[PDB]
């Protein structure tokens, strides 16, 4: 949060609650990805998807 | 209470599903169904599962 | 001519932690959740008298010897399908015979 | 429960949908019960006929009998079927049935 | 491939703490034995069992083959 960086983006004004939700639904696309990808990763090899493709016999 | 009466404390295994981030291992749930079809089964009923 | 003889104290530990739970072998002995073995070889299954056998049992009319009762051991159910006996089964040709074994002298 | 009882000499078997969430001790509780049967229960012990030794079990009488042997099972993706290996992996199916 | 569990089990039981146990546990046995022996066991109702000793050492197994135990596992 560098006051140079919000100003090119809000000139001194708050951000606008029509900005507020378009971003929420930007945050809530990227961050399941995010975690998701996080999640089975850390979990790799424990999961069905990992266990089914090793059943390949 | 005597130690008999309460039963011998269950030590911890390290499960590989004990932790906030871990999923459980479904190669070990896929084999432990199997054991219970060709053991438990035989006595114990799983009623609540579809 | 598959099962061969082997040691009867091997045979009685195995009898005990696999069998006696739900078996008696002394003549004259209580019926449990399986019936008194008691007299079993040499006669059909399916026949003490004061325990309910299932249809299955009754109906596949077995006469116990030796051999056949290895291969029953060895898979119950695959034996006799539709039996109420509740059994692991012993893969291995040793324990087979050294549980038979106990069992012919249990009875004798 | 009738068929049950009669089945087991007067105890009744469980439901194993909840066990798990259902004792002290969870996963840790049903596996150490599965591999926790001594071949003869401490000196001077009696245990009612019919029962069997456990420790892990409240009073140290259960009408459960110890039900897994090694090798009692052949597992299809070839892991060696040991009595623990067979109670990990039972236990952790039973804690997927219940959670 | 025998039982990981009794393995690691048996291991233990012969360090020094695990022998110290087995030993208390044997002695409480033998002791009863003894009892067991003596006319009139069967009134006593105040009969020594071993549940105490045999406890002592199974925590103590435990507390050294449950961290290792799922190591050995597949
Ligand atoms: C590996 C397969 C099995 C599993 C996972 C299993 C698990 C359990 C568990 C967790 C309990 C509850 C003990 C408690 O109240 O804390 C139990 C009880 C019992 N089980 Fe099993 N069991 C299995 C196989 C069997 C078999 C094959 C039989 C019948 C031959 C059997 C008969 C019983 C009985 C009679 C009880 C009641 C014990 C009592 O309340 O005293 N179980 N079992
Ligand atoms: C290796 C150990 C065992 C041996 C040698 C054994 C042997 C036998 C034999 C030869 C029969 C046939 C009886 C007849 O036709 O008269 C039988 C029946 C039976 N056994 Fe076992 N048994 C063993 C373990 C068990 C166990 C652990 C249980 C209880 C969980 C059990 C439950 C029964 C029952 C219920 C029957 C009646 C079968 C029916 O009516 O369908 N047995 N057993
Ligand atoms: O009802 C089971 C029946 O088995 C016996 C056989 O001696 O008990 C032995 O085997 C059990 C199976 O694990 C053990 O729990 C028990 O401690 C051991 O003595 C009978 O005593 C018992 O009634």
């Amino acid at each position: 949060s560098f006051s140079s960086l919000y100003k090119t983006f809000f000139k001194r004004n708050a951000v606008f609650v029509g900005t507020i939700f378009a971003g929420a639904f930007v945050f809530q696309t990227v961050f399941d990805t995010a975690i998701t990808s996080w999640y089975e990763n850390h979990n790799k090899g424990k999961l069905w998807k990992d266990v089914k493709a090793r059943i390949a016999a | 209470m005597t130690a008999a009466e309460h039963g011998l404390h269950a030590p911890a295994y390290a499960w590989s599903h004990n932790g906030p981030f871990e999923t459980f291992d479904h190669a070990s749930i896929r084999r432990g169904y199997q054991v219970y079809r060709e053991v438990c089964a035989a006595c114990h009923s799983l009623d609540r599962v579809a | 001519t598959e099962f061969k003889a082997g040691s009867a104290k091997k045979g009685a530990t195995l009898f005990k932690t696999r069998c006696l739970q739900c078996h008696t072998v002394e003549k004259g002995g209580p019926h449990k959740v399986g019936p008194n073995l008691h007299g079993i070889f040499g006669r059909h299954s399916g026949q003490a008298e004061g325990y309910s056998y299932t249809d299955a049992n009754i109906k596949k009319n077995v006469l116990w010897d030796e051999n056949n009762m290895s291969e029953y051991l060895t898979n119950p159910k695959k034996y006799i399908p539709g039996t109420k006996m509740a059994f692991g089964g012993l893969k291995k040709e040793k324990d087979r015979n050294d549980l038979i074994t106990y069992l012919k002298k249990a009875c004798e | 429960e009738q068929a049950a009882r009669a089945a087991n000499q007067g105890a009744l078997p469980p439901d194993l949908s909840l066990i798990v969430k259902a004792r002290h001790g969870g996963c840790d509780y049903i596996f150490s019960l599965l591999t926790g049967y001594p071949d003869e229960p401490p000196a001077g012990v009696a245990l009612p006929p019919g029962s069997n030794y456990n420790p892990y079990f409240p009073g140290g009488s259960i009408a459960m009998a110890r039900v897994l042997f090694d090798d009692m099972v052949e597992y299809e993706d070839g892991t060696p079927a040991t009595t623990s290996q067979m109670a990990k992996d039972v236990t952790t199916f039973l804690n997927w049935c219940a959670e | 491939v025998t039982d990981q569990l009794e393995d690691l089990r048996e291991h233990f039981k012969n360090t020094e703490e695990g022998k110290a146990l087995v030993h208390h546990y044997e002695e409480c046995a033998e002791r009863v034995k003894i009892q067991q022996q003596q006319p009139g066991y069967a009134d006593l109702e105040h009969k020594e069992d071993c549940v105490e000793e045999f406890f002592h050492l199974q925590h103590y197994l435990d507390t050294a083959t449950a961290p290792r135990l799922f190591d050995k596992l597949k």
